[PDB]
């Protein structure tokens, strides 16, 4: 079950009286045919968003930045697989010590690195793109669709797994908790694993920081919630990996006997 | 033209999955719908029970400026392949003979929020093969501004208004609207979806050579120790 | 078949009815020659312009600037050949250095770069003035002949020959269009292989400035597409050369998968 399989939000073309409606108000915009016509008054004119034809474009505007932001994805792991394997095939003539082969690797693995983290960033920015288009629709009625959901989702999904390989932990919180109320998203165990590490990243700066408690027995539970939570849903309840997170947590909290 | 007949091959389509799509191109594949306008998409892409090409490639309104962002319309041009009869029994897509088509359809979409000015063109040959020249068997259908209503046909008042054949427009040196037809969107559109078509299969069928090639490289590793 | 062997767009010069019309116009005109007569009104002076004498001429003009400005390529090459063949077989009494050699064979080469370069400025003046020729004929039955259809096929041709050598790759976009809408220029691989460079170059222009993403894809599309098309008419189709040019335009595209 493809949703994004006809590339649309919802389709578009049959009462005989709703036929009628339609066809002496089109009667009418004939007469008043003005192409140079600007509205002082824009509040009329706003109300196109609620069309469906606007939502059709907001929506192939979001789906054309996804293709794109992936591509950088998909074309930086192309291109780090064939360097590397150009590497290895290139004749070392001028190496005959152990040192000199780990300085060698040194230099591929920064320049890896380089490549990927310049991937990550043009990526970003498309997915970037992509985001604010989804959010000028304005018809609630368009935001429940199969559509709708499978496209907001999987561009969360490819935009967290981008910012987190930039270390930028902090910015996934609120883009987590908003994929996690979509359809059955919160029945995947990854979009949890995140959720631990992220709320780990602002458990360790409050407490570098000397900062209030507050926030930190806040991003500490939080933490806890949702790294016992990945587990049950890959490990499973009452497992052994199930049990030894209880005693983490249980370590980690603050009991009251 | 010999165009069309090189659109018969383009039937290996159907028994093979397609994953790599260029950028802003929609493509799937279902059973014909009540009178035979348009595509249903089946639930199911792989079935026999299909016999028709679904092909979509979409654009914006103020991508020629660099306000495609700015929200200004939205187009697309979208054509379809209508095949007669049942797939072959055996599932291998890449040995696949040419079928023959029902009908070509064209379909043309363009509208602009600011000006107002939506466009949208129908163009329908159901003799694709079988006679070089089978202009009168050519449905043209303009419409503008939802004006006239689907399925209006054309009247002699109003004449290029609605559903009409191509035979109903002259080829005087005057105004040779038929000539220039063929010679100006009709050759190109058809080509330009011709190799979209190979451009899709190729990519897809690419893919199956390289999975045999990864699983090779792997047993490899062992060869190391 | 030559077209150009004419020498005229179209040969002008039967019918009774048509003989007894132009006797009675004749007359007409006659009885009221005016030699010196100026109308007030041009326009039905500009009714000239759809003659065929009108249309017979400025096909002359615009194939003598064509012809003047091969002459100028012509002459070019004359002069570039016998100037290094004097250059070899003028005694060189004062030379005994390897370095000499290598100084004095490049002040020729600047002497020819620069004569290269004057040339084909020199040429492009007359190409540039027979396009303006040929766009102010407005007589669409003449417009279809086979002569006018050679002519504006080897203008077009030499004009982006020649701006090709001054750098001036952006302005040969319009040329180029124009120039694969005639006849079987299209199957041409020439015509295809300066717009996959006239693309790059707009590409980079774009890329080098940092411009927006939408001229970028325009550009680079185009650039993919006459590229592919140039190496199916050279190589053929699924030939080694073809097979290569798609794994590179599959890294520069985007796909979606």
């Amino acid at each position: 079950v493809d949703e994004l399989l006809k590339g649309e939000l919802v389709p578009e073309n049959l009462t005989e009286d709703q036929k009628k409606k339609k066809k002496e108000i089109m009667e009418q915009e004939s007469l008043w045919k003005n192409p140079d016509f600007k509205g002082y008054n824009k509040t009329f004119q706003e109300l196109h968003q609620l069309s469906k034809t606007f939502a059709n474009n907001q929506f192939r505007l979001a789906l054309s930045n996804y293709q794109s932001g992936v591509n950088t994805i998909m074309k930086n792991r192309d291109w780090v697989e064939q360097y590397r394997k150009e590497e290895a095939e290139k004749k070392r003539l001028d190496e005959k010590w152990y040192w000199q082969k780990v300085d060698r690797k040194a230099r591929e693995e920064r320049v890896v690195y380089r490549e990927k983290m310049k991937a990550k960033q043009d990526a970003l920015n498309y997915f970037s793109k992509a985001i604010n288009h989804l959010d000028e629709i304005k018809n609630p009625d368009l935001r429940e669709r199969p559509e709708f959901k499978r496209l907001l989702s999987d561009v969360y999904r490819s935009w967290i797994m981008a910012e987190y390989d930039l270390q930028n932990l902090p910015q996934t919180i609120p883009i987590l908790e908003l994929y996690i109320e979509i359809d059955d998203n919160e029945k995947e165990y990854p979009a949890h694993k995140y959720l631990a590490s992220a709320y780990s990243f602002e458990e360790n700066m409050i407490k570098k920081t000397k900062g209030p408690d507050d926030m930190l027995f806040k991003y500490r539970y939080k933490k806890n919630v949702h790294l016992l939570r990945a587990t049950e849903l890959k490990y499973g309840k009452d497992s052994p990996e199930y049990k030894h997170i209880v005693n983490v947590i249980n370590r980690d909290e603050v009991i009251s006997v | 033209s010999e165009v069309n007949k090189r659109l018969r091959l383009h039937t290996v389509l159907f028994k093979m999955k397609v994953r790599t799509l260029p950028h802003k191109t929609v493509l799937y594949k279902g059973k014909p719908s009540a009178d035979g306008e348009r595509c249903e998409a089946a639930d199911k892409q792989e079935a026999q029970d299909n016999t028709c090409l679904h092909l979509e490639v979409f654009d914006f309104v103020g991508s020629e400026d660099g306000k495609s962002s700015k929200n200004l319309g939205a187009k697309f041009k979208k054509m379809e392949l209508f095949f007669e009869g049942s797939n072959n029994a055996d599932p291998d897509p890449r040995k696949e003979q040419p079928r023959n088509l029902t009908k070509i359809r064209t379909y043309i979409y363009q509208n602009n929020f600011l000006l107002e000015d939506k466009v949208i063109s129908v163009i329908a040959d159901v003799a694709p093969n079988g006679e070089p020249a089978h202009n009168d068997k050519i449905e043209l259908f303009y419409q503008h501004d939802d004006y006239p209503v689907w399925g209006t046909p054309e009247t002699p008042s109003e004449k290029g208004v609605g559903k009409y054949i191509l035979s109903n427009v002259e080829n005087t040196k005057s105004n040779p609207i038929r000539n220039n037809f063929k010679k100006q969107f009709y050759f190109k559109n058809l080509d330009y979806f011709d190799k979209l078509f190979t451009k899709i299969f190729d990519y897809n069928d690419r893919d199956s050579n390289k999975h045999y090639k990864k699983n090779v490289e792997a047993l490899k590793g062992s060869l190391k120790y």
